RNA sequence: GGUGAAAUUCUUGGAUUUAUUGAAGACUAACUACUGCGAAAGCAUUUGCCAAGGACGUUUUCAUUAAUCAAGAACGAAAGUUAGGGGAUCGAAGAUGAUCAGAUACCGUCGUAGUCUUAACCAUAAACUAUGCCGACUAGGGAUCGGGUGGUGUUUUUCUUAUGACCCACUCGGCACCUUACGAGAAAUCAAAGUCUUUGGGUUCUGGGGGGAGUAUGGUCGCAAGGCUGAAACUUAAAGGAAUUG
């Protein structure tokens, strides 16, 4: 039985489309196909940015963020929660997760 | 300018190890090669924050006693193809620079990325756990 | 809309469907009359001319062609034929 | 079986069925 | 710790004795293009007969920040890598070696839904050094846009970077190594850029990156003291 | 714990919209009451019908209520909905006895072929970020 | 080093890192999306040559030259095969280090063939949209890509025209998407899977219960692997689809 309309690969006049490589256990999967994410943080924590601000010698310094994409196989992000099995009818839902922080 | 001596801090962080590594500014000669793995024996707990933290305070110690005043930080994961994420470690390290008398500026992040450029470990099918 | 009159429907609504669609088929182009600064000679040029169309006396570019309708030269004149 | 392995198998048969034929011949 | 199996391929007794006491600091002096001309202080062993400290020093690399040869904080992301050459004693001179970006603004310009253009260019300076220049530009949303991508044709793109080609190759051909750093700090190529490229699409985030340099001739100690001081 | 179950509110309920005049604030006067105009088998269940009622009138004397509808504040309806300034929004009176549209409106109103205050004013095509 | 843990393995001849450099092959990240092109496989650093194409515009030209197609052909992922050049990573076989009752499996180190190329083969994939192609009609909604139209449109600026980039409206063609059924279906669903008992627009190719079996045999292609074509005896009362409740 059809499980989605869009297949679940979102492709629909490619034929074929490059693998990239899981991040997590280097599946090789489509990019379409490859359920993204921009992990920007910084590179310190909340907890710690006291102590680096009063151990730096530039006053005003504003410590940068680190940026990477991260290509998940769906088997590894499906385990580590980022990606969540939906009911039949919110399978569809399209837009993201609606914020939290409204 | 009160004349800081300067340096690079150099924080290397696997998922199995972490390296705090300070250097002068050229970087060519090296001042502190104490590794977090050594801080530990259960070479389960060499990229633990706890190790990173103590190797952090032997080379802030180190510093203050050859000149070291001030540090850039240079924080670097495996990069290759191994990872692009900082080791679990290595933030702890960070943090024992930070906590530890000697001055600190211009953070930045230096892990080596690739242009898509070879073949990574694991095959096809990757780790199956 | 069940019910309307296909034989003579409003005049807005033909100009704007698509040509090779209306009730009868009528190109949308045209001819313009340019006059070219230079002579009083007065030359019939197409809309959409895809050569550049020059005065037979003189060469000068009346039109410069484009992927549509002709772009005509900045001192010449033209009127609707 | 899967039947991806049994066309596998049947495939080892065939080509122990041809070493036998042309040992034969 | 000790997880080791000491399979050395001898003494009974080592003497590490004292690495640092054998080792002295040198100070170095950036190129006068630079404000603050000052940049800080390097470590080496002392000088001995055989080997010269002084011939270990030329060929030194040392990677700065741009604000701190500048003092204000505009440019924060570049990162100026200079050259040991020469040294005076307990002070030492650089010729300037080549520039980057720090990784964070350089992710940090790199959004979605807009084209990024990259143009690379090689190039012979004014007196001989070739050099290598990246030029980095983003597509603009114009400021009356409801399209919410900014991407723009590959002919586009291809006019925009002959563009780029034919205005670095005229900044770079003309002027020295002092006249492009000083051209540079100021960024005023990125202004030269975003003027000529405004015809054909608006542009945003006009970089220059890496500049990378591939030749340097025989050096020239007169002109290394004109540079400084 | 206490929910006052189903059948409280049902018989509270009823009684507010059947016998909304004779209810009171106190509560051993609306304990008698229900005493009265109630069958109810067990004094305990009258006591809790007695409380609800209590705790509805309180209830009503804040503000209506949904679900309940007795004759009488159909009366503070009345009197809330009859109220009605002397002087119309509408009848060319604020602005400055002005009537704001753009052209389109106009040639509207001309076509119609009637003759009304028109004060014409074109609007700006552009369309802002929003 | 590596992991859930470890060990195989490398190391004071100083490994791992640190800086510079250089060599060799690989790939083209981020940009990169319900976006583009191609017949399909596929296609992503730059610019120069070479030819090709779709779409649009066309008061340009020929006047049925058309559609689908047994026969025959051209391409045809990856793996594989020959020979010759490469030889980085990765890595079937193997070598091993561990778990396990067993583990020549999952995990960890190495590691030939291949992975990359130049000629020649092979012609198979869940080569999937599991929807043949060409036509006409039937219902609304925005977007998106390319083209063409108009805007006293908005900024731009070279004083301003003209651009370009945008905003609005329409149109042609394309990947799709959203709601709905008024029709369809056994439904899951479909704007084609509709215009099919009120059964006929033109056309090729397949299937007739499940196994036996894509097997045997016979042809033919191929160096080989194998491909194409392709049964029956016998046996069985189900196999299977979709959804429903547990
Ligand atoms: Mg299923
Ligand atoms: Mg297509
Ligand atoms: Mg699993
Ligand atoms: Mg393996
Ligand atoms: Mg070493
Ligand atoms: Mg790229
Ligand atoms: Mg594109
Ligand atoms: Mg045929
Ligand atoms: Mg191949
Ligand atoms: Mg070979
Ligand atoms: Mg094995
Ligand atoms: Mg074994
Ligand atoms: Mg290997
Ligand atoms: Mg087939
Ligand atoms: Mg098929
Ligand atoms: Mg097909
Ligand atoms: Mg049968
Ligand atoms: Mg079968
Ligand atoms: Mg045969
Ligand atoms: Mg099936
Ligand atoms: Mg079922
Ligand atoms: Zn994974
Ligand atoms: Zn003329």
């Amino acid at each position: 039985p059809k499980k989605r309309a869009s297949n679940g690969r979102n492709k629909k006049g490619r034929g074929h489309v490059k693998p990239v490589r899981c991040v997590n256990c280097s599946r090789s999967v489509p990019k379409d196909k490859a359920i993204k994410r921009m992990a920007i943080r910084n590179i310190v924590e909340a907890a710690a940015i006291r102590d680096l601000s009063e151990a730096s010698v530039y006053a005003e310094y504003a410590l940068p963020k680190t940026y990477n994409k991260l290509h998940y196989c769906i088997s590894c992000a499906i385990h580590a929660r980022i990606v969540r099995v939906r009911s039949r009818t919110d399978r569809r839902i399209r837009a993201p997760p609606q914020r939290p922080r409204f | 300018d009160n004349s800081q001596v300067f340096g690079v801090a150099r924080i290397f962080a696997s998922f199995n190890d972490t390296f705090v590594h300070v250097t002068d500014l050229s970087g060519r000669e090296t001042i502190a090669r104490v590794t977090g793995g050594m801080k530990v024996k259960a070479d389960r707990d060499e990229s633990s924050p706890y190790a990173a933290m103590l190797a952090a305070q032997d080379v802030a110690a180190k510093c203050k006693e050859v000149g070291i005043t001030a540090v850039h930080i240079k924080i670097r994961a495996t990069g290759g193809t191994r990872s692009k994420t900082p080791g679990p470690g290595g933030q702890a390290a960070l943090r024992a620079l930070a906590r530890s008398g000697l001055r600190i500026g211009r953070i930045e992040d230096v892990t080596p990325v690739p242009s898509d450029s070879t073949r990574k470990k694991g095959g096809r099918r990757g780790r199956r756990l | 809309v069940l019910v309307q009159d296909l034989l003579h429907p409003t005049a807005a609504s033909e100009a704007r469907k698509h040509k090779l669609k209306t009730l009868v088929q009528s190109p949308r182009s045209h001819f313009l009359d340019v006059k070219c600064p230079g002579c009083l000679n007065i030359t019939t040029v197409f809309s959409h001319a895809q050569t550049a169309v020059t005065c037979e006396s003189c060469s000068t570019v009346l039109c410069t062609p484009t992927g549509g309708k002709a772009k005509l030269s900045e001192g010449t004149s033209f009127r609707r034929k | 079986m899967r039947a991806k392995w049994r066309k596998k198998r049947t495939r080892r048969l065939k080509r122990k069925r041809r070493k036998v034929r042309a040992r034969s011949k | 710790a000790v997880g080791k199996n000491k399979r050395l391929s001898k003494g009974l007794k080592k003497r590490v004795v004292d690495p640092f006491t054998r080792k002295e600091w040198y100070d170095i002096k950036a190129p006068s293009t630079f404000e603050n001309r000052n940049v800080g202080k390097t470590l080496v062993n002392k000088s001995v007969g055989l080997k010269n400290a002084s011939d270990s020093l030329k060929g030194r690399v040392v990677e700065v920040c741009l604000a701190d040869l500048q003092g204000s904080e505009d440019h924060s992301f570049r990162k100026v890598k200079l050259r040991v050459d020469e040294v005076q004693g307990k002070n030492l001179l650089t010729n300037f070696h080549g520039m980057d970006f720090t990784t964070d603004k350089l992710r940090s310009m790199v959004r979605k839904w807009q084209t990024l253009i990259e143009a690379n260019v090689t190039v012979k300076t004014s007196d001989d050094y070739v050099l290598r220049i990246f030029a980095i530009a983003f597509t603009r949303k114009q400021a009356n846009q409801v399209k919410r991508t900014s991407y723009a044709q590959s002919s586009h793109i291809r006019q925009i970077r002959k563009v780029i080609s034919e205005i670095l190759t005229r900044e770079v051909q003309n002027s020295t190594l002092a006249q492009l750093t000083s051209k540079l700090i100021p960024e005023v190529i990125n202004k030269e850029i975003e003027n000529a490229t405004k015809d054909i699409f608006p542009l945003q985030n006009v970089h220059i990156r890496k500049v990378k340099l591939l030749k340097q001739p025989k050096f020239d100690l007169g002109s290394l003291l004109s540079l400084h001081g | 714990g206490r929910v006052r179950t189903k059948t409280v509110k049902r018989a509270s309920k009823a009684l507010i919209e059947k016998y909304y005049p004779k209810l009171t604030m106190d509560f051993q006067t609306n304990k008698r009451l229900c005493d009265e105009i109630a069958t109810i088998q067990s004094k305990r269940l009258r006591n809790k019908i007695a409380g609800y009622t209590t705790h509805l009138m309180k209830r009503i004397q804040k503000g209506p209520v949904r679900g309940i509808s007795f004759k009488l504040q159909e009366e503070e309806r009345e009197r809330k909905d009859q109220y009605v300034p002397d002087v119309s929004a509408l009848d060319l009176s604020h602005s400055n006895d002005v009537l704001n549209v753009d052209t389109q409106t106009a040639e509207l109103v001309n076509s119609l072929g009637l003759k009304l205050p028109l004060s014409v004013s074109s609007v700006s095509a552009v369309r802002d970020r929003r």
